[PDB]
């Protein structure tokens, strides 16, 4: 989709906790590369008290009813690239409701 | 004699465990050394977790490290560590119960205790649960499906099930039981009374639920809810191909519903057993579309868009059970797969 | 009797000052306040 | 309602040119995390429009 | 939500109000007219007269669970319409009492009325281990002095029957056993209820009539088994009464001894759990279908843990997703004809065999002591002998 090859174009964001190490000054030795690999939006759901809790699909009546946005969880595959590759970390970051389009791919409808 | 479905009495439990404890950082201290409550927290802290499954088992092939160091235990250097941690158990003895003094004195021997804790308990709720846990695996142990069932819907109305063999003994029962009920519908419903979002290991002292057979929604699977899709893929090819169907779409629809967060999140079956229902979705659209070309002579019936609508398919699928190995997989014998699906695509032509 | 329709299950309910406002039978959090016999008064035009 | 630090019973009133009629009354927890005191209502009004003169046709 | 004083008022009120309930359950059972009813009243009535005297910020008071059962019993024995083992079985298996659990009251708030070092306490604790039974009874005569106030303690020649039957009916047995009772069993006279334990050590004086009694019984068989040179019961005879006695089903009787077997306590019935044999395995999850469910009624959870809850249940629904069995003298009758034929090393060793049996049976309803019982045993053996 889209959403995946702009995070894809995106790339590198790099830098350098200035690798003290004592081309150890200048080639710092303190590369940290951070990225998005993947985006996910999943479907408005509404968990109470949190968690501990049966989820339940949310309707556009019920954010009218409500009179509240019609929210989906946005999540997106953090990657944390340390020393060019020394070391990998995944991290799939909830990035709060994104308003999801009524009978598109994201809508229960 | 099985497992029974409640907290343990903490009484005399929870300090036999400090002592036990308190003994093991003593006795541990002081190796840590020669070799140059809480403390039952420091101990797990000293040597972290299981993670995601039951017993650290990982390979048996990598890393050579060479463990000689000639033994290294002369019954007078075991004196030597040992003849201090004991004298500072005693003071925390003497505040202990009778029972608990010997129960230590008899581990601190290393004599192990033939006293069942769950083979003492003196209460009412208690004890009688006892004897349906265990006339319960009696009757699965002989298959008494008409009291199996009684002994079981009895078990969880008594105040002391967790999940537990509920999960474990409900669906077996419910398999066992021709009439009434799929585990699947009972499946579905433990998937939603414990999807545990919630990345939650470590810390605190788990002694009520350990068994990774309930807990996760964080990242270690849960395995009833892995078992809602097996389940639900056998319960999908029956009777099919020997606007009522959906449920080979339903399966793809609850498990889109995921896409990683803590299943996609972390890998196999979950990706595989996903690529498995989308590979069935596969042949049954070329048997109805196959038997001596499609059903018969030829298909003049306009293009085959039915060919494209497989290809489509057989082309994502192998992208799945690719994603599936490249992420560390887990169970997949590709060979076969790879075989069978372009042998499969020998159909389609 | 007050009374309160849940609107995602239909089920007839009666909140109080001490219960939490959700549909007991379904769980839902917004309730249509139902119709009851109360006289009104209407020109016919 | 009643709010406890005045220890008096107010109103809000309906502030309006012509009369209406309740057509729903929907009460709204939703949302909370707790609020059980009911706190959110909506009151939806349903005012008749007669055909007049000076309505546009 | 009290502490100290009057926290222990309505302790001692809540304590008040199970008893009774307790007691009139009594009557519908046994329809024991006002008689039953008011005897019971002015014994808790008196057991309170002693309460208030040392009180000040006396707290020794609140009753244990098994307090209760022994104003009962002590009431009963004034009455003396019946037994100590047959009236814990029989209220184990049919909760005739509610005393296991706590919750009915009329509390509701007394539950709430917080627990203050009490309420919380009452209502279904544990099952009481050894003489701890007594231990207690003793204790209430103490605070009573019952055996001033009440006449005939402990007695029943009614024990006897519901013993001879209980198994081995051996009619000849009653009166052998009645003799030797007659004999040195308190000088030929009916055993009275122990005395008031004042002393807080709670000897084994063994002065619990019954305790005697059962000892007599077993000894009486011994005895009367081991010299009947007349030869009257035949070697082939004895196992028979135990072949044919070793486990069956129970007119409702042996269904309720293994629900008291189920106390899981030290195993000697723990096997029967295991075992169980068949339908006793259905009659058993029968009486659970019924009689657990006076099981309970999570509170507030937005109604979501307790609906979650209801759907499960909804789930599993259940509950089904010769009137066969027979009744007590039915069975009794049957195993009686069932050694219908009547007309060395080895029956030495039937005769261990099917003491240790009965030792089961009677141990099994009371606080056995694997040993006390037979402490008990010694201490007769000994008065026995002074002839
Ligand atoms: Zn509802």
């Amino acid at each position: 989709g889209l959403l995946n090859l702009g995070v894809k174009d995106i790339g590198e964001k790099v830098i350098f906790d200035g690798k003290p190490l004592n081309s150890n000054s200048g080639y710092l030795g303190n590369k940290l590369s951070v990225s998005v690999e993947q985006v996910s939006i999943a479907k408005p759901m509404s968990n109470d008290g949190v968690s501990s809790a049966v989820e339940r699909k949310v309707y556009p009546s019920e954010s009218r009813q409500r009179l509240t946005s019609y929210r989906g969880k946005l999540l997106l595959k953090l990657k944390w690239s340390v020393n060019n590759g020394e070391e990998n970390l995944f991290e799939v970051r909830d990035c709060g409701g994104l308003p999801v389009m009524l009978q598109s791919n994201r809508c229960h409808l | 004699m099985f497992e029974v479905p409640i907290t343990l009495t903490n009484r005399k439990f929870a300090q036999r465990r400090k002592l036990k404890y308190q003994y093991i950082n003593y006795i541990s201290r002081r190796f840590d050394r020669i070799s140059k409550s809480d403390e039952e927290r420091k101990f797990w802290k000293k040597y972290e977790k299981p993670e995601k499954s039951f017993e650290i088992w990982r390979t048996v092939s990598s890393q050579n490290k060479q463990p000689i160091n000639k033994q290294k235990m002369t019954y007078h250097n075991f004196k030597k560590i040992e003849k201090i941690p004991l004298r500072k158990m005693e003071i925390p003895l003497l505040h202990c119960t009778k029972e608990n003094k010997l129960y230590f004195q008899s581990i601190s021997r290393g004599l192990e205790p033939l006293k069942t804790s769950t083979s003492e308990v003196r209460n009412y709720r208690t004890r009688h649960i006892v004897t349906l846990t265990d006339l319960l695996h009696l009757n699965v142990s002989r298959h008494n499906w008409s009291l199996a069932y009684k002994i079981f819907a009895t078990l969880i109305r008594i105040p002391g099930v967790q999940i537990k063999s509920l999960w474990g003994i409900g669906v077996e029962i419910l398999d066992n039981l021709s009439n009434s009920s799929s585990g699947l519908d009972f499946l579905q419903w433990m998937c939603q009374i414990y999807s545990s979002k919630s990345r939650f290991v470590q810390n605190i002292n788990y002694r009520s639920i350990v068994p990774p057979f309930q807990t996760g929604s964080r990242t270690h699977t849960a395995k009833f809810a892995i078992t809602y899709l097996w389940s639900s893929l056998i319960n999908c090819q029956k009777s099919m191909e020997p606007t009522e169907n959906d449920l080979l779409q339903e399966l793809i629809d609850k498990i889109s519903e995921w896409v990683l967060t803590p299943p996609f999140m972390e890998d196999a079956e979950v990706w595989f057993i996903y690529a498995s229902c989308h590979l069935l979705k596969a042949d049954t659209l070329s048997r109805q579309f196959v038997n001596d070309n499609k059903n018969n002579d030829l298909i003049g019936l306009d293009r085959d868009i039915k060919i494209n609508q497989v290809i489509k398919h057989i082309h994502y699928v192998r992208t799945f059970l690719k994603i599936c190995l490249d992420k560390g997989g887990f169970a997949v014998p590709s060979r076969l797969i790879e075989n069978q699906l372009k042998s499969f695509e020998s159909r389609l032509y | 009797t007050l009374k309160y329709i849940c609107a995602e299950c239909s089920s007839k309910l009666s909140l109080s000052r001490t219960d939490a406002v959700r549909c007991k039978d379904c769980g839902h959090r917004i309730l249509l306040k139902a119709r009851t016999k109360r006289l009104v008064q209407f020109e016919a035009r | 309602y009643f709010d406890d630090t005045l220890n008096k019973t107010k109103i809000k009133t309906y502030h309006s040119s012509e009369p209406a009629y309740i057509e729903e009354v929907n009460l709204i927890g939703d949302e909370s995390n707790k609020f059980q005191e009911l706190q959110t209502v909506s009151i939806k009004y349903r005012i008749r429009r007669t055909p007049q003169i000076g309505d546009k046709f | 939500k009290l502490i100290g004083h009057e926290a222990k008022l309505l302790f001692l009120k809540s304590f008040q109000f199970i008893l009774k309930r307790q007691i009139r359950w009594l009557i519908t059972e046994m329809r024991f007219p006002k008689e039953f009813e008011h005897v019971a009243k002015i014994i808790w009535l008196k057991i309170l007269k002693t309460i208030n005297d040392q009180p000040q910020e006396e707290l020794k008071l609140q009753l244990h669970m098994t307090s209760t059962i022994s104003i009962l019993y002590l009431a009963s024995t004034h009455l003396s319409l019946p037994v100590y083992t047959c009236d814990y079985i029989k209220w184990i298996c049919t909760a005739k009492m509610p005393y296991f659990q706590a919750s009915e009251i009329l509390p509701k708030s007394w539950r709430i009325q917080l627990p203050n070092y009490y309420v919380s306490i009452l209502e279904g604790s544990i099952s009481p281990f050894n003489g701890q039974l007594y231990n207690k009874i003793a204790l209430t005569c103490g605070m009573i002095h019952f055996k001033e106030f009440f006449n005939s303690e402990i007695s029943c020649q009614g024990l006897l029957l519901k013993l001879v039957m209980q198994c081995a009916l051996p009619p000849e047995f009653y009166f052998y056993t009645k003799q030797v009772i007659e004999f040195e069993e308190t000088d030929i006279r009916n055993l009275t209820l122990w005395e008031r334990t004042d002393e807080r050590h709670t000897g084994r004086v063994s002065n619990h009539a019954e305790l005697r009694v059962l000892s007599y019984f077993m000894l009486t068989i011994n005895w009367m088994l081991s010299f009947d040179r007349d030869r009257q019961y035949p070697l082939k005879w004895i196992l028979s009464l135990t072949e044919s006695l070793t486990q069956r089903t129970t007119t409702s009787e042996s269904i309720g001894r293994n629900i008291v077997k189920v106390v899981y306590p030290d195993k000697p019935t723990s096997s029967d759990y295991f075992q169980w044999s068949e339908e006793e395995t259905l009659e058993f999850l029968k009486w659970m279908e019924k009689q657990f469910l006076p099981t309970q009624t999570s509170m507030e959870m937005t109604i979501d843990q307790k609906i979650a809850r209801r759907k499960l249940y909804k789930i599993f629904p259940l509950d089904r997703e010769d009137t066969h069995q027979l009744t007590f003298i039915e069975d009794l009758q049957e195993r009686y004809a069932k050694q219908t034929p009547f007309f060395p090393p080895a029956r030495k060793e039937a005769i261990g065999r099917l003491l240790t049996h009965i030792a089961s049976q009677l141990l099994v309803d009371f606080a056995i002591s694997k040993e006390q019982l037979k402490d008990c045993i010694s201490r007769i053996k000994n008065a026995c002998l002074h002839r």
